[PDB]
């Protein structure tokens, strides 16, 4: 699901 | 002379087979040789002074089919920035992440990235991180030829922009990339066919200025031992 992808995503901020 | 020592001669170039998977589907494969190693990018280019041969991961189509997960793939690729560098120095392979996607790695089997024990590590930013040591590999390869252990693993798997899929199907990850140094694939296959009887078999190292070697099983095993004697161990 989108919620699961959002939770697993690991991209840090600029 | 030991023909296998060519693997470690200064300035030698290994061939690396890069295979990328988006949500479990193969979308890209390219074999790269370069003194600088390789650098996985999303070609939201980009800096040409960065090191490594740029390997551009393909932009998924704008299709309605799969638009949800593919828009997430596109987002990950857009955040790759400088990307994921992988290179060789001596008997070690090194990795570094040069953008904002946290990347986890493991050395695994060819066909399965996540065998259950989690990632071997996280690729560092701002410094290099060792991801593979040829020393233990050759030791384990020798053991393999002696019928005393499993074939040594050499497939580097990178999970890009997400946590490692421990106890989750790897096919749910947006961007998984396999990198195989094809010399190592060849060395393991040579061990497999050599155990079958004991005549001559041909091994192609897939490294710069290499020539296919026709070796008996005893010849092969002998060269592996001599190779290991000249390598570094802790």
């Amino acid at each position: 699901s989108p919620a699961s992808l959002a939770s697993n995503l690991e991209i840090s901020q600029s | 002379e030991n023909p296998l020592k060519r693997l470690l001669v200064p300035g030698e170039e290994w061939e690396f087979e890069v295979t990328a998977f988006y949500r479990g589907r193969q979308v890209f494969q390219q074999t790269i040789s370069c003194p600088e190693g390789l650098r996985l990018v999303g070609s939201e280019v980009g800096d040409r002074t960065l090191p490594g041969w740029p390997v551009t991961l393909p932009d998924p189509g704008m299709s309605l089919t799969d638009r949800g997960v593919m828009s997430y793939v596109r987002h990950v690729l857009s955040c790759l920035g400088g990307g994921l560098a992988l290179w060789r120095a001596g008997q070690w392979l090194w990795a570094q992440r040069l953008g904002h996607c946290h990347t986890y790695w493991a050395v695994s089997e060819e066909l399965l990235p996540n065998s259950g024990h989690g990632p071997d590590g996280e690729v560092p930013k701002d410094k290099e991180g060792g991801v593979f040591d040829l020393g233990p590999f050759i030791v384990d390869l020798i053991t393999f030829t002696e019928g005393s252990g499993r074939s040594p693993r050499y497939a580097l798997w990178f999970c890009v922009g997400e946590s490692w899929p421990q106890d989750q199907p790897w096919t749910k990850r947006l961007v998984m990339v396999k990198v195989v140094p094809t010399c190592l694939r060849a060395l393991v296959e040579m061990a497999r066919v050599g155990g079958a009887s004991s005549l001559e078999n041909t091994v192609d190292l897939h490294i710069s200025n290499s020539h296919p070697l026709s070796l008996t099983s005893d010849q092969y095993k002998a060269y592996l031992q001599d190779l290991v004697e000249g390598m570094d161990f802790q």
